[PDB]
RNA sequence: GAAACAUCUCAGUAUCGGGAGGAACAGAAAACGCAACGUGAUGUCGUUAGUAACCGCGAGUGAACGCGAUACAGCCCAAAC
RNA sequence: GACUCGUACGGUCACUGAAUCCUGCCCAGUGCAGGUAUCUGAACACCUCGUACAAGAGGACGAAGGACCUGUCAACGGCGG
RNA sequence: AGCUUUACUGCAGGCUGUCGCUGAGGACUCUCACUCCGGGAGGAGGACACCGAUAGCCGGGC
């Protein structure tokens, strides 16, 4: 046959890229040689094409304007602090280990010094539950319980525009005008409504998969289509 | 009595005991970080470089180069193809790794003739060979009675078309009798069967 | 069919009647090192490997009788067509 | 529309243009490439053996 | 082609990549092995021969030593000191 | 290298196809997944035999996988005499 | 010829053991190769992983 769709995406190809050259700005962690007399005042509050969601701007002491992941609350004129002695605030950016537990976290490091990684996405946030010499438990927003290095930084509170997916599309128009915003090939077209040539699922008189959904984890691309090792399907049991 | 060089020598008919074993656990650190193809002032295997034609003089260059290692990286087959060609994980290359690494050094020098090369080692997925070189233009070798034989214009790119001695080799050239029907004088000439 | 594990017959070795012992050749064991064995290892490669990718054929309905014939006397045994039986035993 | 005379309508964009090296109007100014002689991408002269017969 | 076809065959052909010369390559034996008290660098031509050897031992595939000729040519390092 | 200047309120892979009332029963087969005393399970190394070596024969250990067990149908599908 | 599959035979790919890289003291410690985070200092990891080689299984994706 032909490659199915999921293998013309990795070519990387104009229709599947995201419209990178449209987006501000890389959104992560200040550096600071230790001290943490870095801090800088809330100049504006943009809206982040690339995560749908508000990005605020500051200007730091040693002049150095920046766009960062903006937790919810914060406003213009606010004044942000990042470093081991920073406030405990929200927006403010720190250590895990400095942060006291039971605080909701957002835009957290899995490595120390990679800039944030975890929590980043429209009022979600982590979750700082235990503190030692050794290990800071974060649970993520998935409700998974991370082990975490306490060296780690994050920022305080939860990202900022909460409750975006709670309004309906409603229209075609309105996803076609989100998506068009992202690294996304849509509308999207059901294999079963294919030829046999173009997806595992395509041919037949009538409209069905030709075989039961549920793929091995083990099977090649081009194949890999459906429920993906699904441990299950259904709501039922 | 014995010559320093046998020293070096017999130190590399083992290089993993000893001293030498632990030069290269050193070396290869740089080495991994250092290029495809870098100039060196001096051989590392002094014995053996001066055994295949090596001299401290004018015109006469090394070159350690970094090869991959394993079998030829193929792209399978887009069109038909019987299932005796449909192979793609087991196919290697005709050339040894060594010949391609003379070749690649050559080319980074396109003045220069390849004299010969010689191993220095391989670590888990890479394999180093050091390439003698020789300026064929430089009067410093024009006059050496013992070199000025690559100068002729029939010795030029002469590792392009495997006049080198691994070259020769690799072309199955060895023996002179028995097994050597399809080799001699040429591989093209006997139909590509050798 | 029913068969005596004994009984008179000629033994084309001495060549005279005696007494032969009848037995079921036992298949012999390979030991992997004949030309055939050779030539699989050496013609087996990449895709299909001609006749070596082949496998098992099938069963006559009854087979014939696989027998060896042991002279009494002289021990040589002797060979004999086969006949189709689909089950042969040893009186005795 | 149909794919033939309605469409030949909107053939107004050059692209193969007198090349530079060959003198072939086959450099496409588009592509800065010779389809002829390999000008823009080869340094090399463009030639294949499947020009003409094997045997020749 | 094998009166299908998969090994095999077409064929290391077609085609592709890299490069030399007026010719290239080869070349002074860790050879040969008419086993010898013998030959004596290498190409090539004639033959050896459709022989030995390969092969769903199918269809097909297929040398060499030697011999008769052509032309002839033998040397330089590494190391010891 | 795309996804990705992205991080589960994400985006990948599929099915169904606004709203409204609803969406029963079946895990036997097939698929996916989890578990597993025991059984089965290749090569290297290892043990025995064999061979002045080797081919080779056998043993011990045993991965994923399978047997077996469980979960699962808004998974393929099934809902009769 | 295109397409299908529990047709025949194979080829990718995935999973898994093994060998090499590869080191110190049937479960375990370490650090020095190797990897990753870090501007750096240094941190995490660590003889595993990656990569090369091979073996078994799955394997109309081709
Ligand atoms: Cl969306
Ligand atoms: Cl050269
Ligand atoms: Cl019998
Ligand atoms: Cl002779
Ligand atoms: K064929
Ligand atoms: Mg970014
Ligand atoms: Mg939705
Ligand atoms: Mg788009
Ligand atoms: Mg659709
Ligand atoms: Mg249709
Ligand atoms: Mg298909
Ligand atoms: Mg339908
Ligand atoms: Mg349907
Ligand atoms: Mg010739
Ligand atoms: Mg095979
Ligand atoms: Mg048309
Ligand atoms: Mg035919
Ligand atoms: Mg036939
Ligand atoms: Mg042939
Ligand atoms: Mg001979
Ligand atoms: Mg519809
Ligand atoms: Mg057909
Ligand atoms: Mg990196
Ligand atoms: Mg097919
Ligand atoms: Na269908
Ligand atoms: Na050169
Ligand atoms: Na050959
Ligand atoms: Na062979
Ligand atoms: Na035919
Ligand atoms: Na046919
Ligand atoms: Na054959
Ligand atoms: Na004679
Ligand atoms: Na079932
Ligand atoms: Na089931
Ligand atoms: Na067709």
């Amino acid at each position: 046959g032909r490659r199915i769709q999921g293998q013309r995406r990795g070519r990387g190809t104009s229709t599947f890229r995201a419209p990178s050259h449209r987006y501000k700005a890389d959104l992560e962690h200040r550096k600071v040689e230790d001290g943490d007399v870095i801090a800088g005042t809330v100049v504006d509050i943009e809206h982040d094409p690339a995560r749908s969601a508000p990005v605020a701007a500051v200007e730091f002491e040693d002049g150095d304007r920046r766009l960062i992941l903006a937790p919810e609350g914060v406003g213009v004129g606010d004044e942000l602090q990042v470093g081991v002695s920073a406030e405990i605030a929200p927006g403010n950016t720190l250590p895990l280990a400095e942060i006291p537990e039971g605080v909701p976290v957002c835009n957290v490091e899995s490595s120390p010094g990679d800039g944030g990684k975890f929590a980043r996405a429209s009022g979600v946030n982590a979750q700082l539950l235990t503190h030692d010499r050794n290990v800071a438990v974060v649970k993520l927003p998935s409700g998974e319980m991370k082990r975490l290095d306490p060296q780690c930084r994050a920022t305080i509170g939860v990202v900022a525009g909460g409750g975006r997916t709670d309004k309906p599309f409603v229209k075609a128009g309105n996803k076609h005008h989100k998506m068009k915003a992202r690294g996304t090939k849509w509308p999207n077209v059901r294999g079963v409504a294919m030829n046999a040539v173009d997806h595992p699922f395509g041919g037949g008189g009538r409209q069905h998969p030709g075989k039961p959904k549920s793929i091995s984890r083990n099977a090649p691309p081009g194949r890999k289509v459906g429920d993906i090792a699904s441990k299950r399907t259904g709501r039922g049991g | 009595a014995r010559s320093a060089y046998s020293y070096i020598r017999d130190a590399w008919e083992n290089p993993g005991d000893g001293q030498l074993a632990e030069l290269q656990w050193q070396r290869q650190q740089e080495w991994r970080n250092e290029g495809a193809v870098e100039r060196i002032e001096r051989p590392t295997r002094l014995d053996k470089a001066r055994s295949q034609g090596y001299k401290a003089k004018q015109g006469v260059i090394v070159a350690r180069v970094s090869v991959r290692k394993g079998s030829a990286r193929k792209r399978r087959h887009k069109a038909g193809r019987r299932s005796k060609r449909q192979g793609v994980t087991r196919i290697t290359r005709r050339k040894d790794i060594q010949r391609v690494a003379e070749e690649r050094a050559s080319r980074t020098f396109p003045n220069l003739r390849v004299l010969n090369s010689y191993s220095v080692g391989q670590d888990g997925r890479q394999k180093w060979h050091e390439v003698i070189l020789i300026d064929p233009n430089h009067p410093a070798i024009q006059n050496d009675d013992d070199l000025s034989w690559i100068c002729a214009d029939d010795q030029a790119d002469r590792v392009f078309r495997g006049l080198t001695g691994a070259g020769r080799r690799n072309r199955g050239l060895s023996g002179k009798g028995k097994g050597s029907e399809k080799t001699r004088p040429s591989l093209r000439s006997n139909g590509g069967k050798g | 069919m029913q068969m005596p594990r004994r009984f008179n017959t000629y033994c084309p070795h001495c060549n005279e009647h005696q007494e032969h012992e009848v037995e079921k050749v036992r298949s012999g064991r390979q030991t992997g090192m004949k030309w055939i064995d050779r030539q699989r290892e050496r013609n087996s490669g990449i895709g299909n490997d001609g006749k070596f990718s082949k496998v098992p054929g099938g069963d006559k309905p009854t087979k014939k009788t696989d027998l060896k014939y042991r002279c009494g006397e002289c021990g040589k045994a002797h060979l004999r067509e086969g006949w189709r039986a689909g089950r042969l035993e040893f009186q005795e | 529309t149909g794919a033939g005379t309605p469409s030949q309508g909107k053939k107004n964009t050059t692209t193969h243009t007198k090349c530079r090296r060959c003198g072939e109007k086959s450099y496409h100014t588009k592509k800065k490439v010779c389809s002829s002689c390999g000008f823009g991408k080869s340094a090399k002269r463009r030639d294949y053996e499947w020009q003409s017969k094997a045997g020749e």
